[PDB]
């Protein structure tokens, strides 16, 4: 009946969605 | 130029949408693990009241018998 | 005098989804 | 092309204010959800270190008060 | 016109980068909270078990030894 | 084999301070 806790998993999707925010920068390119 | 501005504008729009589908994940992600941290801590939470509640009842059941005794 | 406590999060994770459904009506279309 | 381009500017700024406050209410209500989390968390293990002590304290104190029987 | 069209497009970018580099920040943070909460909520349960395994084990024990008494 | 309790004020604070520098990042629209 007790349960341990697995976030692991959801950390690194964040990880990845932080990733994917550093490569969402907008270059001037002017 | 025109030019430049527009496809530099074409950058924008591509870029930002990219990032919200990053956002779309990421409170995704959060929500569910909430979800687990929620369970978790409402189970074990569970756990330690029905241990306590054991225990409270069965050392009161014996101060009742042994009571008894004298 | 304390007790054991439970813990509610629906309501946040309620925000949490109307949070992402506001974030899917962002989209942009090419037009 | 000037004009589509301004007005175009225009639909880019108000998605990305709309996006703006959606973000703002997910971190917001992330950090609610975070404080819950952390006083539950807290008084739970509030509770449990209680009961420990208490179990312990007094099974010391009956232990004595036992051992000086014989 | 243009000009007008060119400061406005870079102070477009110039609020996205910022809001991006604020989102990144709150993400990580997010995930770092995660980590803490998951440690603590193992911990304790950890602990929790232990205390019941204990307690478990060692009134098996009485109950055997004293049941030799009778 | 301990009991430990749970800080997260660091995090919360650097949340509040990532939700005010995304207000302070309105486009103001012009």
């Amino acid at each position: 009946n007790v349960t341990f806790l697995d976030l692991e998993y959801e950390m690194k999707k964040l990880e990845e969605a932080i990733k994917k925010l550093e490569e969402s920068y907008i270059d001037l390119k002017e | 130029t025109q030019q430049v501005l527009s496809e530099n504008q074409k950058l924008i729009a591509n870029k930002f949408n990219q990032a919200l589908g990053a956002m779309q994940t990421g409170f995704t992600t959060t929500n569910e693990a909430f979800r687990k941290v929620q369970d978790a801590v409402n189970n074990n939470a569970q756990a330690l009241s029905k241990l306590a509640s054991e225990l409270s009842n069965t050392f009161g059941a014996i101060s009742a018998s042994i009571g008894d005794i004298i």
